[PDB]
């Protein structure tokens, strides 16, 4: 099976330049892009940035454009990060994905189905900075979630439904993030049941609404579940937390 | 009043998705893995939707879409072929299986997508001019007598 080491975190003064590494074993890396994506401590994911198979396709999130460098070698099977200019806000958990492709138009899908146990970096030693340009990428309509919040106990049915606001055709996807523990990849394309999921966890999904169901759930199966879209410089959902009644 | 030696055209379908990807240097997989327009060029290119004469409710399976490469076509290069692509390590013997997927894939089309995924007629029409005296030229009217 493929493992995912990262490295390079930890506590920095902000403004000097960092390196994060992704080594990647158990297959032929070469034939899979690689990919960078944050977890603010507490809320929901955030995606930072992509790189194909061949380096092709270079994609890097808004804010850190022009300033952040991406790389990589297939044949040590490794994806750098080097970074400048940084400022508090940047401090986050990274988590390295490698490539989970799709078959339409629009390219290649690089998405959680190899994971990264993910490393902290935190540059909080000095004074907090910000900027008070919003612009339009955190205000778009979120994928909407009903219910937003579900508490259920162990035995039911749990229903989990994604209504989103643009045509998605039928890329969604539908994750599971143990609190704690490395997160676990649920439904790809939202529609169809990934390789060894049990008869419990199904989904389907068309055009802008999905269905997630859970049937006789287990003390051990409350997480943070997502669905996630992929039209132009992806972005993920809010989240539901769902644990214990 | 410009006359020029050659002039090639091409026709064809995709989605209304990836219509901001056609452009000289773009990042994507049509714009890389079927044709790359070269960032200097003389012609361009007209795309209309024409989805309710090329989009089936059944899945309009007779466009077709060739997908995989493992490299981008540079402009003027033409890569047309039928093979089955491997991904995770092997082309699964030509087959549907784990991880092995067939780039020339049917779009399946609905008419019932929305607007984004409404597909367009795509042609592009390519200028060359050659040493060859320029013989497709525009009427020379002649003005009356």
């Amino acid at each position: 099976e493929v493992q995912l080491v990262e490295s390079g975190g930890g506590l920095v003064q902000p403004g000097w330049s960092l390196r994060l590494s992704c080594v990647v074993s158990g297959l032929k890396f070469d034939d899979f892009a690689m990919h960078w994506v944050r977890q603010v401590p507490g809320k929901g994911l955030e995606w930072v940035s992509g790189l194909n198979w061949n380096g092709d396709n270079v994609a890097f999130a808004d804010s850190v454009k022009g300033r952040f460098t991406i790389s990589r070698d297939n044949a040590e099977n490794s994806l750098y990060l080097q970074m400048n200019n940084l400022r508090p806000e940047d401090t986050a958990f990274y988590y390295c994905a490698k490539d989970s492709y799709y078959d339409i138009l629009t390219g290649y899908s690089g998405a959680f189905d190899m994971w990264g146990q993910g490393t902290m970096v935190t540059v909080s030693s000095g004074g907090g900075g910000s900027g008070g340009g919003g612009s339009g990428g955190g205000g778009a309509i979120r994928m909407t979630q009903s219910p937003a919040t579900l508490s259920l106990s162990p035995g039911e049915r749990a229903t989990l439904s994604c209504r989103a606001s643009q045509s998605v055709h039928n890329y969604l996807a539908w994750y599971q993030q143990k609190p704690g523990q490395a997160p676990r990849l649920l439904f790809y394309d939202a529609s169809n049941r990934a390789t060894g999921i049990p008869a419990r966890f199904s989904a389907s999904a068309s055009g802008t609404d999905s269905t997630l169901t859970i049937s006789s759930l287990e003390p051990e199966d409350f997480a943070v579940y997502y669905c996630q879209q992929r039209r132009n410089g992806y972005s993920f959902g809010q989240g539901t937390k769902v644990e214990i009644k | 009043d410009l006359c020029f030696t050659n002039v090639y055209a091409d026709s064809f379908v995709i989605r209304g998705n990836e219509v901001s990807q056609i452009a000289p240097g773009q990042t994507g997989n049509i714009a890389d893995y079927n044709y790359k327009l070269p960032d200097d060029f003389t012609g361009c290119v007209i795309a209309w939707n024409s989805n309710k004469l090329d989009s089936k409710v059944g899945g309009n399976y007779n466009y077709r879409y060739r997908l995989f490469r493992k490299s981008n076509l540079k402009p003027f290069e033409r890569d047309i072929s039928t093979e089955i692509y491997q991904a995770g390590n092997k082309p699964c013997n030509g087959v549907a299986g784990v991880n092995c997927y067939f780039p020339l894939q049917s779009y399946g089309f609905r008419p019932t997508y929305g607007v984004g995924h409404q597909p367009y007629r795509v042609v592009v029409l390519s200028f060359e001019l050659l040493h060859a005296p320029a013989t497709v030229c525009g009427p020379k009217k002649s003005t009356n007598l």
